[PDB]
């Protein structure tokens, strides 16, 4: 429950943003979070997180996103 | 005496809902929150349609998720409004120290007079076709998703702006303390030149809008060039 900085690189052209998460958001929550901030629909959204393509309902915990500066990279459909 | 004007408004208001409002929740937390003299007061999450006089000592109202159209009269020491997913179809005058407002997802069609203490205004998915002009301290501005025209000039410590999904058909000048700006799904067909101005970290999305042959060509080349030192602008 405390604030977790996330390094994401987004590859569509690419950028690199600093996301604040928390353990327990879904992915679903992720995609709703930086289709605000970032303009990107969450249907398009591809999020890799460790050697896995994560799933809507699964959590950033359980796909080991634990501390500062943990990494996840976000792939952006035509 | 003071308080059992509230405690006698809140005991009559409680009475009067519907069978869905959790009044009776809502009544005990208000006096816990008056007696208690407390900061902050949740009524979240009530299934609300009104709300009466407001404990006045509080700081933060934090009243999303209910069914709220109208607000009463906001407390005059209030920081932090989180009043978003309501149906409130406006906002009463706002109060001199108000920081924050969230006030998306409503039905909201006009905004009132924005206070000079504001740093923080999110109020997408609602119904707004012009912003009140926009106040000094501004830091972050959130109006995705509404019918806006036009937009306001940008004040200069303005770091985040979220206009998505408006019919915006001019862009004005973009501050240097911008380091994210999401432009998508507008009517926009040049981009301000301070949109290459802005830091290197930044970042623009301006997909969805029919930017002109001329700009399109002004801009990449610039942000095609091998020397350009500006933001990452995503263009589709």
């Amino acid at each position: 429950f405390q604030d977790i900085r996330l390094w994401v690189s987004v590859e569509d052209h690419t950028v690199t943003i600093w996301l604040t998460v928390r353990p327990d958001m879904t992915v679903a929550s992720l995609k709703d979070m930086v289709f605000l901030d970032y303009g990107f629909p969450p249907v398009l959204q591809q999020w890799v997180i460790g050697q896995r393509l994560a799933r809507d309902q699964e959590t950033l915990h359980s796909h080991g996103v634990r501390q500062n500066g943990d990494s996840a990279y976000l792939y952006l459909l035509s | 005496g003071s308080n059992e004007f509230y405690l006698k408004t809140w005991s009559e208001w409680e009475k009067n809902g519907t069978p869905g409002e959790q009044r009776n929740i809502a009544f005990n937390r208000l006096k816990i929150c008056l007696q208690n003299q407390e900061a902050e007061l949740n009524l979240s999450e009530l299934d609300l349609k009104t709300l009466p006089d407001l404990p006045p000592q509080i700081t933060t109202l934090e009243i999303r998720k209910n069914l709220l159209t109208h607000l009463p009269d906001l407390p005059p020491m209030l920081k932090v409004i989180h009043a978003q997913f309501n149906q409130l179809e406006s906002l009463p005058a706002l109060p001199e120290t108000l920081e924050e407002l969230n006030a998306g997802d409503n039905k909201i069609k006009e905004l009132p007079f924005l206070p000079e203490n504001l740093t923080h205004l999110r109020v997408h998915n609602n119904r707004l076709h012009i912003l009140p002009l926009l106040p000094p301290e501004l830091k972050l501005l959130v109006v995705s998703g509404n019918r806006l025209d036009s937009i306001p000039p940008f004040p200069d410590k303005l770091e985040g702006l979220a206009l998505a999904n408006n019919f915006i058909e001019q862009l004005p000048e973009l501050p240097f303390s911008m380091n994210r700006a999401v432009l998508m799904n507008n009517n926009l067909t040049t981009l301000p030149e301070s949109v290459l101005r802005l830091a290197q970290n930044a970042f623009v999305n301006v997909a969805g809008n029919p930017l002109s042959g001329h700009t399109m060509r002004t801009l990449q080349q610039i942000t095609t060039g091998p020397d350009y030192s500006g933001p990452r602008i995503f263009f589709s």
